[PDB]
């Protein structure tokens, strides 16, 4: 334990070091390891032996990571130390160092929380090895020990999720079913902070690796999946490949399964039907100028924008059919009867792309005689009379 | 704070990378939020569809956290979005150094240490010319 703590002081000591002094301040620790804390007692206990393997491997990886920006001028005052370097042409010793790191770090996983270190250290070591490669069995080795750690309750493996998300797409051939066979048995509440990745995962390719856990989260904690899903199925297109056919099945199934109370959508409608509508007027004008000024080959997109432009602030009973009317669109569409007459009539397929000046003078006069702070709650009188009623699996903000 | 930061394996690095690689804001939502409110961004883009290229952003952040003079990093950030600028060398000369008015001109350009880094940052933080010229909505006079 004394030599272990001294090597810990060495690694933290080298962490604040400069450049050339790093190899010098660790080689003396290596020569301390060349003495006896090798003398035939780290086989009566396997755990301290495993920590010995981890410290030896990270010592070798620190030696190798030293000369990343410094080629060979650092290896200058070395005769017996150069002999110890060559013991175990500027590349043939660096690769041997990295390989000895791989060896004495894989010996640890070959051997609570005395094993989270052995999993996680090999995980981050092969992670930075692959990060070197993007500038062997790397995806075959990272995911095994990473999910073996994530099965136990941890923070560092929970924060090592989107690296797996990218390594699966980048390496589809490197044991794609392995992460499925390991994700089959996990406590599925260590994903909820990352779940806005997984909700927009499925609209792209290879949702079939992870749908078990998404189904379990929609069963067990159905409130914690809702608000990513409205956005990730708002703009969700599909492709017609063979495995791609059941993807619209599964997303239509989960779509039909959620909002089973059928009240979350009304809550969102109630929250939407209070905002400033002239804000939506400039929104519609600016984002139709963003799409019509280049060329009007926007297939159905002008009418799709008109769907929202008419659904919110159109004919004043269209909100009465889509939702419950407010006490201010009954002012707004009533003054805006002539504003939406020619609006809804000739603003469907005009394709003009240049003129909004009569719209400008009407929107500036629209801000005149209005109090868009509704001064009470009856400015959106769905929520003013809530008075929660019965068993309908309540909202839980 | 900065010394406690930059002795880390780099959870913050890869977390920042998987933030920036989200397929939500790859120039589209940024141009949306630009065109929404005020400013001077209206038009003249043409190269903004490229230059995003998140190896640039993560490489520059990893260098500016892994030891970098903060005049070199802002030089690269100024050049890669404003190459062939009509007024360029005046910009980079004003925000480069003077060798007699600043300490950042009198320092090496990489491999620095922590106290030197925060010192040249605080030197970079103020100038009667850098603060002397900026957009008046930022209100540098206070």
């Amino acid at each position: 334990s004394w030599v272990q703590s001294y090597c810990r002081l060495s690694h933290c000591r080298s962490r604040s070091q400069g450049c050339s002094e790093q190899v010098l301040t660790v080689l003396k620790t290596v020569s301390l390891l060349d003495e006896n804390n090798v003398s035939s007692y780290l086989s009566k206990n396997i755990l301290a032996f495993r920590d010995q393997n981890i410290l030896l491997g990270t010592t070798y990886r620190i030696i190798a990571n030293a000369l990343s920006s410094e080629p060979a001028c650092l290896a200058e005052i070395e005769e017996d130390k150069a002999r110890r370097i060559l013991e175990l042409d500027s590349e043939k010793v660096i690769a041997g160092l990295y390989q000895r790191a791989f060896q004495h770090l894989s010996e640890a996983v070959q051997a609570a929380a005395g094993v989270i270190d052995a999993y996680m250290t090999l995980a981050d070591f092969c992670d930075q090895q692959l990060r070197k490669e993007e500038e062997q069995a790397y995806p075959a080795l990272v995911v095994e020990k990473m999910l073996k750690a994530l099965k136990l309750n941890s923070n560092e493996a929970r924060l090592k999720f989107p690296r797996l998300l990218q390594i699966i797409e980048r390496y589809p051939e490197e044991t794609l079913s392995l992460m499925t066979k390991e994700i089959s048995s996990v406590p599925c509440w260590q994903f909820i902070s990352w779940i806005s990745h997984m909700v927009a995962l499925l609209d792209k390719d290879q949702a079939v690796a992870v749908q078990h856990s998404v189904e379990e989260i929609t069963d067990n904690y159905p409130q914690a999946i809702v608000y990513p899903f409205i956005i990730s199925s708002e703009s969700y297109s599909f492709k017609d490949t063979s495995t791609g056919h059941k993807n619209k099945e599964f997303v239509a199934r989960i779509k039909s399964k959620l909002d089973q109370g059928g009240v979350i959508q009304d809550f969102i409608n109630a929250l939407d039907q209070l905002s400033n509508p002239e804000l939506l007027f400039k929104d519609w004008s600016n984002d139709v100028r963003a799409e019509l000024a280049k060329t009007p080959v926007n297939k159905k997109n002008i009418e799709k924008m008109y769907e929202r432009m008419y659904a919110a602030l159109g004919d004043p009973k269209a909100p009465g059919l889509g939702a419950f009317r407010r006490k201010f669109i009954q002012t707004f569409g009533k003054e805006f009867d002539k504003h939406f007459g020619k609006g809804g009539s000739k603003l469907l397929r005009m394709k003009l792309s240049d003129f909004n000046d009569i719209t400008n003078m009407l929107l500036l006069k629209m801000n005149k005689d209005s109090k868009p702070p509704g001064n009470l709650k009856e400015c959106s009188p769905w929520m003013s009379d809530f008075k929660v009623e019965f068993l309908r699996n309540e909202l839980e903000i | 704070a900065l010394r406690a930061f930059r002795s880390d394996p780099g959870l913050l690095t890869n977390t920042m990378d998987v933030f920036v690689k989200e397929p939500s804001f790859d120039w589209k939502n940024f141009e949306q939020k630009m065109l929404k409110k005020g400013g001077s961004w209206i038009q003249e883009i043409n190269v903004a569809e490229k230059n995003w290229y998140p190896r640039q952003k993560i490489c520059y952040a990893k260098r500016k956290l892994a030891g970098a003079n903060p005049a070199v990093i802002t030089c690269d950030e100024l050049l890669l979005g404003h190459e062939k600028a009509p007024a360029f060398r005046d910009y980079v000369a004003v925000a480069r150094g003077s060798k007699d008015h600043n300490i950042r001109a009198q320092e090496p350009e990489s491999g620095l240490s922590e106290e030197t880094q925060v010192k040249c940052l605080m030197d970079q933080a103020t100038d009667p010319n850098i603060l002397g010229r900026t957009w008046e909505g930022w209100e540098p006079w206070m």
